[PDB]
This record gives structure tokens, C-alpha cells and sequence, in this order.
């Protein structure tokens, strides 16, 4: 008998992720967000390719996140947003859209800080380029690596 | 408008009274199942008493026929009194296909 | 693994087959996870012999029109399991394998009790053929109300909304699921003032009325208690709802009712978590399966009316398995498996929808002679009260018990005899627009 | 309808209140749908008995999804009954058709509720007293292989492994009695085993004896003979069986000083899925609320942030008194306990020697810690591997009575056991 | 008023394992091994080149995840003996080229004589498996 | 001490309040008793937690027209005390606390049960809801002879006196307090010749009869053997001197009745040498909730009619204690504490003074339809003998029950509905005048 093959087939409730490129930890540059260009789908799989220098991490397929444009992330710390709990400062990943240029009091904004890149949320509308709102902010795992993600045996209990 | 203190009897008893016609046309379904129809008659219809007795036999000459329905008028003759029914029987299934009453006293 | 996966074994007559229908994680072939439903279903991942208490799958056969799904057939051996345990089977099969990790989705669709482990059961207490020989209603379909409101109504208000539905020609009226006990109404008293409104209808219309007493309870010492009491007042019928209050408690129950003559409504209360989704859980044609084998006298399987055809073969499918001897495999009517009952007793299939008198018609023609049809659920009962309202659901049971038996075709001409028998009923006359 | 979302109900300390996590039909509205999770969950005499909803609070990241709160009355519900919550709450409202996946998430059960029930047999303040096993996450074996073992062969491997310092040896979830393995001789030849395991090494061992029968004659009668083999503990499948054979068994082990390990079979069916069924939250408020001096809480180490963050959710709601409502922790309610006695949170996943120092941080003292459940057992057999799982036990327990941060000294403290301890070095690896 | 959001990764399926793709199939046994390896950056899953560089987000499950290298190729649904009756569709061919070694139940990656192909073979041939294919997705319908 | 006098403290709604009245020795500052009657009442003067198990006085409150006197509003925590323990909550708070040296005098006056306390317990067997439906009789206080004389008669005799007043539209008959058994009257034989004088007087005038049979007994297997003997001669209603015989053979009685559809009529015998003084013992309002949360349908609260309008507003205040569903804090009323039942059953408040025909306007003014009333204790019967003076006693409250029902004020036109009712009634016209 012939083995069935893994024929998959993505299913409508389940979300499926995208690619955001990122750029370096901060400090960066101005330009260095400039020159990050638009990323378009290559269908049916989000088959994205690209012929220079860059970094690109896939972040899950959340509701803001899916519905977005221009998704870049920027590596930080968690000091460079406000406290939120007892935690200590650690490494944060960043989520920016380019193309969110707004006035908002509760979102935060990337804006151009003397060629510089920055966070800082907006009380009045400032002169100031906003290089776009803020999508998500994610840290990384804690988990124990080698059966989370390296072992489909398991059960619950 | 209410509901009238009615007492009532068996499976059929919620209905007008069942003239000879439909009773025939009753037991056409009865006897064209494969099941043998019955005449089973009683005193009173009490909850308790849970027998009625069979008249003569559970009575089949043929695969369809007229065989319970002139019994009955036999019956409605000798017994005027008492509470007649007409009953199937399953041997398959083994318990009874109709229980109902064609006449009261 | 792949051990556990045998595709050319011919499961055996005494085997206890089980079709699961996996959704397994992207990734795991077809064959792997079948063998892992296999697997910790038994023999987990020699001190033993393996392959004569293993788990085998022994069919894939994918679901027709869905990708990454199929129906594992798993074939369990008898002597894995116990004698006259119900709890043994779900605790064997469904209990360490849903949660498995390679996999998205698992849901028992249905499963084979063959003869030799039927016979170690008890079946129902009484069949379809017994409990009508006990209530002496033949060649119809039984009739229920169902006492609304639910809460509130004080144990003697609830006995007269009882024998208000209990004099107008009603068979049995149904205790709610809510209704165990509460700081409003006792079961002392709730079965107290309804076995004075059952031998109060009983006595006037001479019908062997009953009330399905809820013997719910915390412990099985207090379900007992309840049950043991409902059998002192001469109560024909209790219920359980087997779900909530498990199979341990049912099979005790199943025990008792056998042994002391009392009929068994099983309620399938929390059903729903489990056999709705059409992707994970357990199936009801398993739960079906699964109190005929322990108790029950009559079981809900819910309604028809609401649903389409592929929807009501699937429930005309369990309502098969639940009341007939043989039931052959037939998929597209939901069956897997041919299961013999092996002269196991029948239960009664409930009707118990949003229904009301102009579905006579269909829930006769549907659920045949073997049923019993609960009302109240969903429809706004009747304008002249209980006793009117359940004449008019017993005038057109009868309209449609005599239509069905003289030729008539209720499919086609149904609501033809809804109609003439509302011009010889008063009470059905008004329940015939509403 | 539309009366039963009262959305400035400030709910009473004294109702039941249910979040359930509803996923409503396309075009059903979210207060209609919220007006009928809390229909059909009462009244299908009716402004004081009324399952009402008081709050939304859609799902964030997501549409088409929200957490209904239901507030239930108190005096709907049985004084002392588990198996009338879930026929109340959850009896007939998951199949109602406007609703293409209804989901209980929490549920609280007020002081004035959680004191007519029994609450466990035993805490774990009272459990831990009767073992005389202080300060430390206790164990066990699961006895590998599942079927076939004679009674006395089961025995013997449950005699290997109460050799090896281990604490607790599980019976399955499928022995109850079988053809091959009667209860009245498994019961014989495991107590056999206890009472030379605890003579060897003189600490109480115990043994998880499975007492799920088909009947609750015969489930008692499978527990008052684990009680007159002087066993300390029993175990029941509590959903297989039920809230109705549990809180009789709950009752019982109670009046017989019996402790009681609820095992979390067919747990699955009704949780697995993050849309539709009863999440074990509730699953663990329901059997704290019957019996349990144990209930596996499966496992830890294979569960990311958020996902371990829902396990340590009900852990709290199962083993402390009071549990302030943590929604990002999973918690939907501030539960206050009332001094129930607490439930064990036994981890029972595919755990082994490394993760010691973890489940002594994560799981504290009050714990249980399974073992054989993924892993592919000790190359040396039980004994030693028991030995390796208890001296990796107490090499974790020695270095935080001393202060070493577990989650950094964690490996450290393994692998100075290592040379310490033979049967722990050779299944340091594998 | 300081105010930031906070969406964790947190269930199972949140690890989008980036995955490198190749052109679409016929192609040789070169661009199979002439793809490089990832390397990923661990506290953020930072995947990085210079050259020209082509990959693929899937959402990360216990097969992907678990795979040493694996490494995506488009293809269609002709290639493998499927006996639904559902349309042949494009199959991006989730190949880990890590475990190469031979099995009787599942499908491998073998290169016919310079030419990159997916069959089954019921005992070890002489050709040598390139890798082997742990997941053939499809896309939503 | 004055660390258990936290005078910040709101307490809790699951703590387990206590109003004390206490009157301190000369010297002893208000502060410091009232801390003291929250330490001997617990934590006696580092091995656990002292602020989780401690009573708080947490308000003084001084008596308004009385010094070296005050209120000292205790705070127990919920768990201190055992579920469903009503002896238990006295040995923890009226203990070791009264005969406290710095004292010469102290009051329990009040105690609030809370909701999370009240539910451990089982109230009632049957409410004032079961009760009257249990009975038939609605709308209506309900009646009662008292067999005089107490002591002498013979068990037939005895019943005959039954029999007589059970004719003439009697509900109920009570036994006396002093009458368990004696060797004049055993209690096998009492309960005989009784059941066999209800079911004659039940049988001839169609109402629900009965007999608060006497199972005060030595031992609580006498009691419980003397209860199944009244439930097995199908007996509506026992009755329990609950001070006597306390509460755990009150409790056992309150578990039994509602395990056996029994009413339970408390009566509060022994209960003056502790609630009678104003300074010193056991308000009756405490011993009211403490049955209210053990067994009892019905529970003596004496007469209204002797007594000022102080000492009736007090007497109202313990009535809607044991009788309604929450009760706010009125203290004119004589109520401390905010008690909310938690849809707990109520108590019947039994009428039992020295009354006679010309109270029936005062009794069903003042004590509405959910009462009892008694007769025969301290008026001198009727000159026609028990019958008429039972018709006597009916007629009059039929004529106060129609009455009442028509909007005419029983307080200012109550004598003459008695006098127009002693025209049609030749049995109450001779009662008319004594």
C-alpha cells in the first residue's frame, strides 16, 4: 500500500503569519528606515523574496497584524516603552507600520529623533515626521525547547 | 373557553368515535404489516387492570381479509356491555402493534 | 511507531472497534496519528505480549470532500476492557488520546460493542417493548409537556401544572434539567406533589400516566435516596441526567431501575460540549451507544424538524442505534460500524424540540411508533393553559397515529389532517393558527 | 427576548457567575447572542430566578468572539451538587443554534456556594501531614507497560518503583479490572508491594489504586477494600465517572481517611478545543469543589508563555484559597475559596530528570511530579530510575532550601548530583 | 497616561518558522543543496542574507519546528498519488533535508538522475534521497 | 489586651456577627470587655495566625438611657465554626464567655448568620410554602387546642380530647410540654389513640388534620424511634422541645423530618431561663435563627396581647426573623444585624398565650396569615365542652380571616366582626362572653 502524503490544506478559521523585515537594535538611523522597501505577496503562500542585505523574522498572523501594510520591526529593550509590571528590563521586538502616520493619544509612534529612531506617545500633534504607528510588541519565549517545539507525542496530561 | 372532567380511554380515544368504516380501514394496516389483529373485551378500562380477554382467538384466514371487523359486530351482539377492542400482535417484535377501542358501554 | 498500525487486519468478531475522525497537526502523515489514537488508547509509547492488548487501526479511509481529516478505525480488543464497565470504554478510549498533541482535532464518530461485550451489560431496564407492556400505550408515539416555568414554581404549583398537562390525554411530563433541588422546591416535596397529581390524573382519565422525577443528585447515596423514594410512591418512571451525573451513576441507577421496576428517562444534559462540533469531541451516536449498553428507557435525541437531510439521517442514523437489533453500516446515515445488539432492549428515541401541534405530521412519520415526543421547549404553549394545550397535542398525535395507519402519506398529506381534526377538537381548533 | 442582558447588573457576592467565550453564528449580534447563553442556561417567578448577562468584553485579536458574563443566582442551584452546576449552567446551552461555538471558560462559585459542598478530603496541608512528606513535590511512577501485567507482575513493578524513593505509583486510567488483571488482586498485590516498599525504605509510600467501577456499589466496594488494606490513597477517572460517582467517592474518602487523586481522564473531549467545550478551569473548580486531594494538571515544560500561563491559572484556583481574577493568566474570576481545603496539581507530562529544577520553581511544594509519560523510561530499569528521579528531586529541593535561583542553578545542581549519585548519572543524558 | 500594547506569542502555533523556498518545479539536484542553511538568531528568530534570497512564512507546527533544516519547494498535487477528487492545485513541498535517511512509509526528496523529484519507493534504490517531506501544505479555499 | 477590639473594622459578609449586651464589673472600661467577649469567645488570652481566627468587636454602641451598658457587635470570621453546626456556633460564642468574671452580665442579643453560614445549614424540612401545602390551608392562621388537663389522662382519653377539638374546624392540637411519656400514659399508646383520632376527624371533616405529636425523648434513638413511629401512622406533624433536648437532637429531628415529610413543630420549652431577663442570658432572637438554621415549621413566639408597644415590636422583631427572607436592621424592632436568609424556608410563629375568642382580632392583625394560633393554655376552655369551643375558636378567625380581606381594620373594627360572627354562630355566642 501507498503512503497518503501530508496533503495539508490551510483551513479559514485558522490565521496563517507574515513576514515583517526588521532592522537593527537601537540605536538606528533616520534613512536606515527609509531604505527598507514595501513588501508584496507572492501568492498563494506569502512566497516573498528579495536580492539584497536584510532581516526578516515571521511574527504570527494576529487581527491588526494581518490587516497592515508596510510592517517593519525595529529591535529595542523594554525600557524604551513605559513600565507596565515588576518585570526587569529585556529585549523586546517592535512591530511599526510605514504608512499609519496619525495623531493619537493612546498609540505610540515611531517618529525621525535627529536622524535617529525613537518611541514616544503624541498629547498634541507635533512637527515632527511620525515614520508610523506602532502594530504589536512581543518579547521572546520562555519555554523548555526541546518538547515544545521538537516532540508531537505529547498529550496534555 | 376550559377542557371538560373527560375521561378518557386508550391510543384512539382522542377523537371522534370510530364508525365501522375506519375500523376497517383501521385493521387494513394492521393485517397488511404481516401482523395478526385481535378482539379483546373488558369490564371497565381501569389503569390497574392491565389484561383485557381475547374474544374467541387473535383471528386470521388469509393475508388481507375482512376477519376482525365482522367479528366485532359479533361481538357488539353478544357483548353490548362491555369495552371491545381491537389489538395487533407482533411475533417479531413480540408486544402489540394497536391497543384501542371500538366500543363502550 | 507504526506498529499499531495493521492495514490488513481483519478486526475480529469480538473486538471492540472504534472510528475515530482525526484532524491530525500539519506535518504527521496519516498513518502515524492513527497509529498514536491507537497507541495511547492502550500500550503507551518484553514485559508483556504487545499484540494481544494493543490497539490496532486497521482502515484509514479519508473523509470524503475535507483534507487533513480521516476516520481511524481502531480495533480494541475485548479482554482490555471490563465487564459491564461503560465508564471502562470512554476511560479506555476517549480518555488519554484527545489531548494528544499531534493533533488538531479527534473526535470519536462512532464505536462497535460487539456481542461478547454487550452481553456483560444489563441494556436498558426495560426496552421499548417492555415499558409499553408496563404503561399499556401501544401503536403511538408517547406524548410529554414540559413544566414551564423552569424555576421558581413552589413543589405544589409544579404538581398542578403536572396534572394540568397530565389530564388532557398527555402521557409523561418532563422534570426540568435545573430541577434536581433547590431552596424553592425540595425533591421531597416535588415527587410528593406530583404523585398526588399522577394519581390524581391517573384515576380520573384511566391512561397509566407518569412524571419523569428527576433523581439527579450530588452522591449516589442521594440518588438512590430519590430514586427509592420515587419507587414508594409507585412512581412508573424516573429520569437521570446521565452526562452530568456521569456513567458510574447511570449503571448504578441502570441497576436499581431493573431490579425495582421503575422506567428510565436518560436527559442528555451537557451533551452538547461534546457531540456538536463536527471536528472534536464525541459523537452522540457513541453516547447513544453508550447508555443503551447502561440505562436508559428513553433517551432525547433532540429533533428533526430544525434540520436538513444530510442532519436527520445522521439523526435518524443514531436514533437506529438506540431502538433496533441490527443496524447495518451505512456512512452517509452516519453508522461506521454494523452493530449487532445481540437481543439488547430498545430505548426510546425523545423528541424534544422547539415543537408543537403542526409537527405531528413529521415526528410520527419520523420517529416512528417507538418514541415519545416531549412539548413546551421552545414553543409559547397555548392559549387556553395545559389542559387544553395538551389535548391539542394529543388530538393531533391521534389524527396523525390514524392518518399513518390508514395509507395516508403525512409527508405529503399531513397537514391536511391537522386541519380536519381541528374542526372535531375545540382545544385544537385555537392551538391550530399559533 | 433581550431581558436577559442586564448590562449594569453589578453582579451579587451570592450568584454563580459563568464567563462563558461564545462564538456566535454570522450576523447574530453580540448582545443577542450574550441575552441567549444566558437564556437557555435558565428560564428557556422569572426576575429573581434568571441566568442574566452583565458584560461583553469581546476576545481581543479577534472578531466574531467575546466572553459573555453569566450571573446566576444562588438559589437556582442544589446546595452540595456539582452534577446540578453543570446540568444548570452547561446542560443546554452549547447546542443552542445561534451559536457556532460556545466555550465555559471560568466560572466562580461564591462563599456562600463553596460551603455547602465537601471541598477535598484532604488539603494539601491535611495530605501532607498523613504522608509525613514535608517541603518537597512529591512523585510518581506510572507503571509502564499499560495492560497485560498480571496482578503480581503489576505488583512487582510497583514494588520496583516505591524501591527507588518514589513516592506515589499511578494506576492507570484503563486498569480497572480486565481479564487478565482483577481489581481484588491487583489491590492485594500492590498493597503487597507498599507494605515492603515501606519497610525497605521506611518512608509512607502509597499507590494510586484506581477505584472507577461501573457502578457506585461497585466503586465503593472497590474502596472500602483499598480502606481495610490500609492503603493512604485511591484514585478515580472523575470525568468518565462523573460529579455524581465523585462526590459519592469524595464523601467517602472523607469518612474513611482515604486520600483521593482525581485523574483527569476524557478530560480532552471537553477542553482540547480553544472554542467549544468547558475549559479545565472550570474542570478544576468542579472537582475542588467535589473531591480531590490530587488532580493532574498535565504538564508544564511543553507549554509556551501564555500556554503555561492557563496551566498556572487553574493550578492557583485548584491549590489556593484565594485567586485574584487575572484574565492574561486565564482566571476570568476573583475566586475566594472560603478555607477550602486545597487540591494537588500532580504534573504528569512527558517530564524527566531535567526538569527538576523547573518544576520545583514552577510547581512548588505542593506537587506532584508523574513520571513514564512520554519518555523512554531508564536504561537501568525502575529502581534506579526512580532513584534518579528522587535524588534529581532532592538535588533541586536542596539547592532552593539554599537559595540558588533554579531557573539559572538549575542544570548546575543536576549535574553536581551526577557524580553524587550513580542511577541518577547515567540517566543524566537519556 | 502611559498606555502600550502587549500580544504575546502564546499557544502553540505562534513560532512561524521561516523556511527557504526554491523556484517552481522542474529544477536540477543543485538548487536543493545551493540554498544555504538558516540560521537563526535565537531571542527573535533573526534570518538573514545577502545573495538573492527567497523564503516563506508557514504558521510553525510540532513537524516543522521539530526539522533540522527544512526547506520549501513549490510544486503541484500531479506529482504525488492522491484519490481525492479535489482539483490539482499548487503544493509548496515542505522538504527537511536533515533526516535523509531511508523509510518505507514516507515520502523522500530523490533526485532522478539530476532532475529534483518526490516518489515513493518501497525498498532503498541506488539513487540517493536528497531529503525528506515532512509537510505538503495548500493554500485557502 | 485590645488587640480583638478593632473599632475600624468593617466586617465582613461572610463573617459571623454577635451582638452582645454587656453589662461590665465597675472599673472594666467598655473597650476592654467587649474585647474580652471577643477573646474567650475564641483565641483564648506564634504557633498560627492570630488575626485569620480572632473575634473583633469592631462597634460598641451604648444602651441609650442605661449606663455601665452597651452593645458589643462581635465580628467571628466564617471559619471558625463547623457547616451546619448550630451547636456549634453556640459552644464557640455563648460558651465560655458569659461566665467571664469581669462581667455581671452579659446578653447575646442578636447573631447574623451570613449567607455563606445559612447555606451549610438545612432550614426548615418544610417552609411556610411546604408547610401550608403539605396541609391545604391557605390564607388563614392556622389553629391549635392544648389538651387540658396536662397530666392524668389516659391515652384514649387523651385522644378523645383530640378527636373533640379536631371536630369543630381545628387545625392542629398540640401535645404538652410535660407530656413525653409517663406511666400513665405511655408514648406507643398516645401516638396510637391520637392516630386514630385524626383520621376520624380528618376523615369526617375533609381538611388536612393533625396532632403535634410529643418526640422529646431521653436518648436519640428513643427520639428518632418515636418520630418513625408518627411517620409510620402517616402523621403530618411532630413536635420537638428543641431547649431541652437541644440542638443536636434537634438537628438529627430537622435532618429526619425533611428526610421524611414530617412538619416539625419546635416548641420552646426550657427557653425563659435564658431569654427572659433584660440583662443576662439568650435573647430569644438568637434562639429563633438558631431554629430557623436547625428543623422547625413552627416555633412558639408566645402572645402579643399582654404586652406594651416595646415589648411587641420586639416580639415582631424575632417573628420576621424566623419567618421572612431578609430582614433589615431595625433595633426599636429589637433586630442588630441585617440578616439576609439566602431563600432559607420559614418558620410558622406559633400564638400561644392566654387567648381566647375575643383575641382573634389582635392575631391576625398582628400575626399575619403565615402563623399558628393556639388555645387553651391559660384561658378556662369553653362551657360546652371542646367542640363547640374549637368552633368557637374557628369561627372567630374565619370571621377576623373575612375580615381582614375586605379592608375592615381588625384594630379598631375587629369587636364587632366577633359580634356579628356570635349571631350565625350559636358554638361562639356562648364563648362571647368568656
Amino acid at each position: 500500500p501507498a503512503p497518503i502524503p501530508p496533503f495539508f490544506r490551510f483551513d479559514t478559521e485558522d490565521e496563517l503569519p507574515r513576514i515583517v523585515p526588521v532592522v537593527g537594535q537601537l540605536p538606528l538611523k533616520a534613512e536606515e528606515l527609509k531604505a527598507v522597501p514595501l513588501v508584496e505577496e507572492i501568492e498563494p503562500f506569502r512566497l516573498v523574496k528579495f536580492s539584497g542585505e536584510q532581516a526578516w523574522v515571521a511574527l504570527p498572523g494576529w487581527q491588526v497584524l494581518l490587516a497592515a501594510e508596510d510592517p517593519v520591526t525595529i529591535l529595542a529593550t523594554s525600557d524604551r516603552f513605559p513600565k507596565q509590571n515588576q518585570t526587569e528590563p529585556g529585549p523586546v521586538l517592535v512591530v511599526v507600520d510605514r504608512s499609519q502616520r496619525e495623531w493619537n493619544d493612546f498609540s505610540y509612534f515611531v517618529v525621525d529623533h535627529d536622524g535617529e529612531l525613537d518611541f514616544q506617545w503624541f498629547e498634541t500633534k507635533p512637527e515632527f515626521p511620525i515614520l508610523g504607528k506602532v502594530i504589536i510588541l512581543v518579547r521572546p519565549r520562555r519555554i523548555l525547547d526541546e518538547n515544545v517545539t521538537k516532540d508531537s507525542w505529547q498529550i496534555d496530561e | 373557553q376550559t377542557l371538560p372532567k373527560e375521561r378518557r380511554y386508550e391510543t384512539l380515544s382522542y377523537l371522534p368515535p370510530l364508525t365501522d368504516v375506519q375500523i376497517e380501514k383501521q385493521v387494513q394496516y394492521i393485517l397488511s404489516q404481516g401482523y395478526i389483529p385481535a378482539v379483546e373485551f373488558n369490564e371497565v378500562s381501569e389503569p390497574t387492570e392491565l389484561y383485557w380477554t381475547l374474544w374467541k382467538l387473535p383471528l386470521f384466514g388469509a393475508k388481507t381479509s375482512r376477519e376482525v371487523l365482522a367479528e366485532v359486530q359479533s361481538c357488539r351482539s353478544q357483548y353490548p356491555g362491555h369495552y371491545i377492542r381491537v389489538v395487533g400482535f407482533d411475533n417479531i417484535k413480540q408486544c402489540q402493534i394497536l391497543s384501542f377501542i371500538v366500543h363502550k358501554p | 511507531r507504526l506498529t499499531y498500525y495493521t492495514p490488513d487486519y481483519t478486526p475480529k468478531d469480538t473486538d471492540i472497534l472504534a472510528a475515530f475522525r482525526v484532524t491530525p497537526q500539519p506535518g504527521v502523515p496519516f498513518e502515524e496519528a492513527a497509529a498514536a489514537v491507537a497507541a495511547e488508547s492502550s500500550t503507551g509509547t518484553l514485559l508483556t505480549d504487545l499484540d494481544r492488548y494493543k490497539g490496532r487501526c486497521y482502515d484509514i479511509e479519508p473523509v470524503p470532500g475535507e483534507d487533513n481529516q480521516f476516520i481511524a478505525y481502531i480495533a480494541y480488543p475485548l479482554d482490555l476492557f471490563e465487564e459491564g464497565s461503560i465508564t471502562n470504554v470512554l476511560t479506555s478510549i476517549v480518555g488519554n488520546v484527545f489531548g494528544f498533541k499531534a493533533l488538531r482535532a479527534l473526535r470519536l464518530e462512532d464505536i462497535r460493542f460487539p456481542v461478547a461485550y454487550i452481553k456483560t451489560f444489563q441494556g436498558p431496564p426495560h426496552g421499548i417493548q417492555v415499558e409499553r407492556d408496563k404503561l399499556n400505550k401501544y401503536g403511538r408515539p408517547l406524548l410529554g409537556c414540559t413544566i414551564k416555568p423552569k424555576l421558581g414554581l413552589s413543589a405544589k404549583n409544579y404538581g398542578r401544572a403536572v396534572y394540568e398537562c397530565l389530564r388532557g390525554g398527555l402521557d409523561f411530563t418532563k422534570d426540568d434539567e435545573n430541577i434536581n433541588s433547590a431552596p424553592f422546591q425540595r425533591w421531597r416535596d416535588r415527587f410528593l406533589f406530583v404523585a398526588d397529581a399522577i394519581t390524581k390524573a391517573q384515576a380520573e382519565t384511566g391512561e397509566i400516566k407518569g412524571h419523569y422525577l428527576n433523581v439527579t443528585a450530588p452522591t449516589c447515596e442521594e440518588m438512590l435516596k430519590r430514586a427509592e423514594y420515587a419507587k414508594e410512591l409507585k412512581q412508573p418512571i424516573i429520569m437521570h441526567d446521565y452526562l452530568t451525573a456521569g456513567f458510574t451513576a447511570n449503571t448504578t441507577l441502570a441497576r436499581w431501575c431493573r431490579d425495582n421496576g421503575v422506567l428510565l428517562h436518560i436527559h442528555r444534559a451537557m451533551h452538547a460540549v461534546i457531540d456538536r462540533q463536527k471536528n472534536h469531541g464525541i459523537h452522540f451516536r457513541v453516547l447513544a451507544k453508550a447508555l443503551r449498553l447502561s440505562g436508559g428507557d428513553h433517551i432525547h435525541t433532540g429533533t428533526v424538524v430544525g434540520k436538513l437531510e444530510g442532519e436527520r439521517g445522521i439523526t435518524m442514523g443514531f436514533v437506529d442505534l438506540l431502538r433496533e437489533n441490527y443496524v447495518e453500516q451505512d456512512k452517509s446515515r452516519g453508522i461506521y460500524f454494523t452493530q449487532d445488539w445481540a437481543s439488547l432492549p430498545g430505548v426510546m428515541a425523545v423528541a424534544s424540540g422547539g415543537i408543537h401541534v403542526w409537527h405531528m405530521p413529521a415526528l410520527v412519520e419520523i420517529f416512528g411508533d417507538d418514541s415519545v415526543l416531549q412539548f413546551g421547549g421552545g414553543t409559547l404553549g397555548h392559549p387556553w393553559g395545559n389542559a387544553p394545550g395538551a389535548t391539542a397535542n394529543r388530538v393531533a398525535l391521534e389524527a396523525c397515529v390514524q392518518a399513518r395507519n390508514e395509507g395516508r402519506n403525512l409527508a405529503r398529506e399531513g397537514n391536511d389532517v391537522i386541519r380536519e381534526a381541528a374542526k372535531w377538537s375545540p382545544e385544537l381548533a385555537v392551538a391550530c393558527e399559533l
